């Protein structure tokens, strides 16, 4: 029917909207990795840390 | 014209020792090495000290021979953008946060790469900057200058002299005598 | 019936020394120490070699003494179930490969403590395995021994006589007087 074809571009532009608002992830992550740590406690580790 | 063989039981002669003395002297360290090749010179000499268990942070324009005396090395190889601090600053706490893959122990040392004078683009480096950064986090510095030993500076010194940073600052200071000096080979 | 104060300062008389070199020869170690109470050695021995960053590894059924010293000391405490040894071999292998909570950075020792005669159940611990795997684990062993030094063994030394082990495998041995030789305190 006429609006199968009308659904078919509703499902395509829903799908593309949500890809559009999701947020930017890879797997060579930053500090956010672990991360359970704050900006207090990541100091005593560069402190602690010895050649 | 004939050499004797490897310059550990025969084939070292005054005029060696003279040229050690002399380069040594005109650069402004204390103690130096001359060899044959400078392509050889940069893809032997980083195996010597580093292992599988360091870190090497270097430019994304960086010379070939560098590449492959890295690649020989082993160690793990960390790239920053072009003329970026601010992303080499977080690339190295973040390296020191996080430690080795798979382990999360600490890194043994690490070593930062960089080039004087650039070909491709004729731009410096900002060598303060980099000596600021390596004595607030404790890691070492090295500096591949061919293009700009013998040709750029008030007289002639390096890029160590139109900065005004001390010599003593760099850990190992390296460069050819094919571009300005008219001979072939490498220190 | 009175004492000076303090051994630091005044307190001891040769009557102490005297004691302290009987009781180390009578357990077969080398040198050892006299307290009054036995809830206030066990409270306050932890906290002298222990810190935040070391691991101790305990029973489920370990006495309130024991418990409130390793509180005081600060360090991180795991439990494995009465009697299982599968179980601790496979908790200590993993505490070992994860390491610190939230820096996966090593810990920098680890204490097994255990208890020779349990009162509540009466049974004994199985200390060969114990000391198995201590050695090849690389890790300390703290035996705590109150009911069981006086009135159990074929000449009453302990649990260390009835399983033939060298008394030299243990680090630490601690014990009251109270149970079987009819006086208060603890060494």
């Amino acid at each position: 029917d006429d609006p199968y074809r009308t659904t078919v571009e509703i499902g395509l532009i829903l799908y593309g909207i949500i890809y559009y608002l999701s947020k930017p992830q890879q797997k060579k992550s930053l500090q956010a990795q672990k991360p359970n740590l704050s900006p207090q406690e990541i100091d005593a580790l560069i402190e602690d840390w010895e050649p | 014209i004939q050499s004797g063989g490897p310059r550990a039981q025969i084939g070292t002669t005054d005029l060696h020792i003279k040229a050690e003395k002399l380069v040594a002297r005109f650069i402004g360290k204390e103690d130096a090495l001359v060899f044959s090749m400078g392509y050889g010179t940069n893809a032997n000499l980083f195996n010597a000290f580093l292992d599988k268990k360091c870190l090497v942070i270097s430019d994304e324009l960086n010379h070939t021979s560098i590449r492959t005396g890295v690649r020989l090395s082993g160690a793990a190889v960390r790239t920053f953008k072009h003329g970026d601090m601010v992303g080499l600053e977080k690339l190295i706490r973040e390296q020191i946060v996080l430690g080795q893959p798979k382990t999360n122990r600490p890194w043994k040392k690490i070593l930062i790469c960089a080039e004087g004078l650039f070909s491709m683009e004729g731009t410096l480096c900002n060598l303060p900057k980099l000596v600021e950064l390596k004595k607030k986090y404790k890691c070492y510095l090295f500096i591949d200058e061919a293009h700009s030993i013998g040709a750029m500076g008030p007289t002639g010194r390096g890029v160590c002299e139109i900065f005004g940073v001390d010599p003593k600052d760099v850990d190992i200071l390296m460069g050819t005598f094919t571009k300005s000096f008219g001979a072939a080979g490498g220190y």
